[PDB]
């Protein structure tokens, strides 16, 4: 379980959201649309990063469970490629 | 078709490049990521 | 009504049309056996129009041309790593088949395993996956079209007997090209008119007694294609409304 | 562990007793074999067995010995790892690997290649195998289900079947009751088919079946026990047209001309 | 025009030439029929010589020879398709032939998928490009050529009957030259003169009655070139302008 | 116009005639055929022909009509432009394109596949062709020639050989005189082989040949001897291994235990 | 170009003459063929020739025929340039190219493909580089060695091999002596095997063989020759157990239903 307090969270400006269509100015509407698109892309990227981190943590804990049971003295060797196999992303993302 | 391992044919390019936003997301910056998010939220007035 | 092209003036044609109109509302498998051409695909398309889901597309287009593996691949599409490694993921015939009705042209040529898979899809209602690691379910009507005797294959055991039984919810026999007698002249007039429209001729110059006698003596093995192709060839050869049609072009492969 | 009656009918015959016996076998996870001709609800029986266990919550799947591409079938049984063959985009999970901890139905065992027979017998309930291009073996759990319409003892005596495979399989044999001999359940099945058709045909009401149709059905050998019965019922319903009076004619052979 | 090179088999061949010339103003797709090794390229020569074709660039492709797994994709447009980044790659000869003549040679030995793609391209007009999302039909003259009886292939399922019947409206056949022995002497004299010019011979020594009788006796399955090839080989072997030739050897395998 | 002449060793009163005919044919640039068996050998005849023509200055590349990569045969013949394919970054010149203004000897055309036959088809008459990378086609003049050991008329009768291609090609056919047909320069060729081999073995001198060995050679059917005769000479020399005693016995066939 | 004495020495006058011919041919560079049974020490003969070759530093290639994948076997034979095909990045060195200037002893030459036969004939015919994607050929001063346990003339009579290839194959035939041709060397080989087995099993010493054992050796025909002898001796030693008394009987058939 990740630290929920440490987990970042962003909110969409509902008041700003409810003022895009009602705008009678083309420039203001275009700016609002661009800002909304950028915010949506950023939120999607943040959520994807959080999900990938959670999946990587789960895979490591699956690997670390063997290590934790074996203890520090008998810790099993681990490879970056071995963990990347446990996930679906490229090893660059894992690194 | 059939099962085989011939090594001569056409193909396509690798994964599409210039995913700068994804590259930053993959790296973990902890509070630095929080500071960057704060700067972006200062830039983006539609985010809270 | 889509102009009622290739109307079957025969009484048996009208009876078959009435039966189909009765069958068209019925959402059950249908099998068709008949002669070459004969607009069997056209009949299926008309029934699909006769079907309530007129909006729904009907891809059909299942002529028996691909190899045994190739035909299944067309049925199963393609996926990532498919066929021991495939570059493109193809939705395939099955994906386009979902929803509206589909017609299986010359369905007898397929392997019995493909027949079993198709029947199971019909029986189970769940689509079969080329990759096989993901479930698939599809709801659509189907139309079967072959030319030989399914009972003959069943006696030979070639086709899956259960598949043949389930598919033949209602067989659709067809009359021969030789069976129709008087509709030949009507179809000829229709072809001449449609060509004069297409070839921009002022009018069909009309036929002669020699043309009618040759048509009567013509075997016309192709119920649909042969007549239309011969008419088009003769029209192209003449290209004039001044002289009524008397010369006959029989063999496209004719020489000298 | 729910009732889920679903398509349960024909209890007048000893098929009810067969189901009762199979109920005991339902908790069992050992090899399972079913015996019966085509059109005998064998898939229905297998589905009932798989659903019977709460392990129905586990992955219950079916497979029939349809060759398709022999190499493709071999891969599906084995499981293509990523890059095993030229152009392999990613690892293809095996058909067996897809359903672990849940029932697996094996069909067309008579129509199985001898090489395919050996491939299957390689893990003859061994429980562990290796994927196509797999570095290390993997062990899974699944209760296999077998069924065929052929005399396996005969083919074994003929040598057509794999005797070792036969021994490895068929811890229990489920012989389908002869629906051709199940005359009492035939009337109830006809009633159920009529009810289903009325649900489907959406006509005013079922006029009935009179007695000439019943006599013809009794005369009919019904080579298609459960499948052809419903198909003939639908065909006769369609041919009858109006439902003013109970229908007495029987749509025996659609291959035969209607007149 | 280079027609005089062909010189025709006879007036009947000249009659077919006149018919083809009448057809030349039409840019619609055509079907070319002729014996293997019988001047079929020269048939395309007149079509290229058509004034409308004279303006545009003529592109002829050997369908049988042109074959590669990637070439299946290469024949497709991809004029904007960039899977490896090469959007600027064009359909190849398909894109190159735009604005000029197109010719498919040895189309019989081709993948059925390629045939359907061409048939699909032939049917209606180009649209919805693979990369460009909008293919455009180019008013480029096109025609097809084949040697064997593709009807037999379609009977065996090898020939796409849809394209075959579609192309069966502009079919022109080439009769065997073995029938036309009149121009045989003329073509032989032309070949002899050309060889004498090439080999720096004083002149063509001419043939004999024995030579003419042997030429008549020869089946000459190949006539456009194979007959000319034997003529050139005999001219080279003779190496003697003192007398006209009277001993011509056709079968090189025939020792002595 | 110069002639290195290579190593002829041919005076069979018919090999000379064949060489003279080739010399007449040497100026010709049309496609040629060679009926060359293994026991006929004479692959070097094609090389002599190539040297004979003024294209001796040009590339004398001979095409090994077998052992061709099925996957990359098209590029093998044609090559690829700078763009090439996904696999290739540079420009593949192409073997056929690599040949220009010179002789192209198709070696053992019989072994070529039907797909190979189709690939070769239209590559002769048309000449113009485009790289795998794709470009405007160009036809390059180059001498054409091919060879085989069997009766391609049978293969056409068998249908295995593409009859259209064979008929289009082979403006002339070269028939190799049989070793049995030769039957004249046996002793001279044997002497030449012994002279060549003595240096290789650093042998003292040629002991000479006895009448019994010559009679055996005459009686020897020797159906294949183009290089088989030389190989048998080498084997017999190794067996004798005695420059002091003249040679009289030769291992006819390395099959009998004896 | 070294002594490198090999204990695997054939104690036969026929074997002595074979060794003499092998030594005579050791300086020779022309390819030759080795004839002999399976397990008849042919690999040892090839190794002896390779060591005795003038090219002491010359490579010794295994050259297994049947090992070809046949999917891209010629590529392995012919090598490749860097990028010669799809997904290629390094110049593949061909098997001959890898063994250029060395020595290749065609292994399992009897079992090979017709396409393999054609490729080999092309290689033999004044071999050049002609690598996959290669723009220029080369030459290799590597000797060739041939060996098989089958009647090559019979195979050619069956059309199994190209007649030219066989003609292009051997300048001489190295027929290995038969085990039946060998005689009385069995005692020496048996003693050597006994010493080796005693050393390996940490046994005290060699108990020895009795007169019954000698008579059995006289009667026994070893179809596998040394390998047959090696296996029979190994079995007899394993069954012998204690070295208190010399051996008198040996297990003739390692696979015998008797007892
Ligand atoms: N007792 C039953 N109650 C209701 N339906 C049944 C019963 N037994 C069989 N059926 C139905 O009969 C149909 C035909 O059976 P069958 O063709 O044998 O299926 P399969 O061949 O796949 O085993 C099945 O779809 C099944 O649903
Ligand atoms: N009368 C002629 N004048 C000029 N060239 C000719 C004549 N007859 C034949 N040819 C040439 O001989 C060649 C033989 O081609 P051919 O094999 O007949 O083509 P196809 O294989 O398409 O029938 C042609 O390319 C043509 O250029
Ligand atoms: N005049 C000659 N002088 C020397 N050697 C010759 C002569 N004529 C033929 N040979 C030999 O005959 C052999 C035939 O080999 P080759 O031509 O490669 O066989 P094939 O052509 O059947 O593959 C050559 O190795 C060559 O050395
Ligand atoms: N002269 C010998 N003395 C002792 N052992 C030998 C002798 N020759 C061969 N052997 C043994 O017999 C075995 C024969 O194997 P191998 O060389 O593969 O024979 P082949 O190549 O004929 O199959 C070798 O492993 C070797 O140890
Ligand atoms: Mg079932
Ligand atoms: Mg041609
Ligand atoms: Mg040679
Ligand atoms: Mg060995």
């Amino acid at each position: 379980e990740l630290n929920a307090d440490s987990i970042p969270r962003l909110k969409i400006n509902q008041q700003y959201a409810a003022m895009g269509n009602s705008a009678r100015n083309d420039a203001d509407g275009q700016f609002i649309r661009s800002n909304l698109q950028e915010a949506r892309w950023l939120i999607k990227s943040l959520e994807s990063r959080n999900d990938t981190l959670l999946r990587v943590s789960r895979c490591i804990v699956e690997q670390q469970q063997a290590f934790f049971e074996q203890g520090e003295e008998y810790m099993k060797p681990m490879v970056l490629a071995d963990i990347a196999q446990a996930v679906e992303m490229h090893e660059s993302t894992i690194s | 078709m059939k099962q085989g391992l011939q090594l001569r044919l056409s193909q396509q390019l690798a994964m599409t490049p210039q995913l700068q936003q994804a590259i930053r997301l993959l790296q973990l910056s902890t509070l630095e990521l929080q500071q960057e998010l704060q700067q972006a939220l200062e830039s983006n007035p539609l985010l809270e | 009504e889509y102009k009622d092209n290739l109307l079957g003036e025969a009484n048996s044609f009208l009876e078959v049309l009435e039966q189909v109109s009765h069958l068209a509302p019925l959402d059950k498998p249908v099998l068709i056996i008949g002669e070459r051409g004969t607009g069997k695909e056209l009949i299926a398309s008309r029934l699909h129009y006769l079907s309530s889901r007129w909006q729904g597309p009907f891809i059909s287009l299942n002529c028996a041309a691909l190899n045994e593996n190739l035909l299944d691949s067309e049925l199963f599409g393609h996926e990532a790593g498919a066929f021991t490694g495939a570059q493109k993921r193809h939705p395939g015939r099955f994906e386009r088949a979902d929803g509206g009705t589909l017609f299986l042209d010359e369905l007898a040529t397929a392997p019995m395993m493909v027949q079993e898979k198709l029947l199971r899809v019909i029986e189970y209602g769940e689509l079969e996956r080329v990759g096989g690691s993901q479930p698939l379910q599809v709801n659509v009507r189907l139309v079967c079209a072959t030319n030989a005797d399914l009972p003959a294959m069943v006696n030979e055991g070639t086709f899956r007997a259960d598949l043949l039984d389930r598919l033949a919810f209602d067989v659709v026999q067809l009359p021969p090209l030789r069976e129709r007698e008087s509709d030949i002249m009507l179809m000829a007039e229709y072809f001449a008119i449609q060509m004069c429209r297409e070839i921009k001729l002022p009018l069909f110059p009309g036929f002669t007694e020699r043309a009618r006698e040759t048509l009567l003596n013509y075997r016309w093995p192709g119920n649909i294609r042969e007549l239309k192709n011969v008419v088009e060839r003769s029209v192209y050869r003449h290209g004039t409304s001044d002289y009524p049609l008397d010369d006959i072009i029989i063999d496209p492969f004719k020489r000298r």
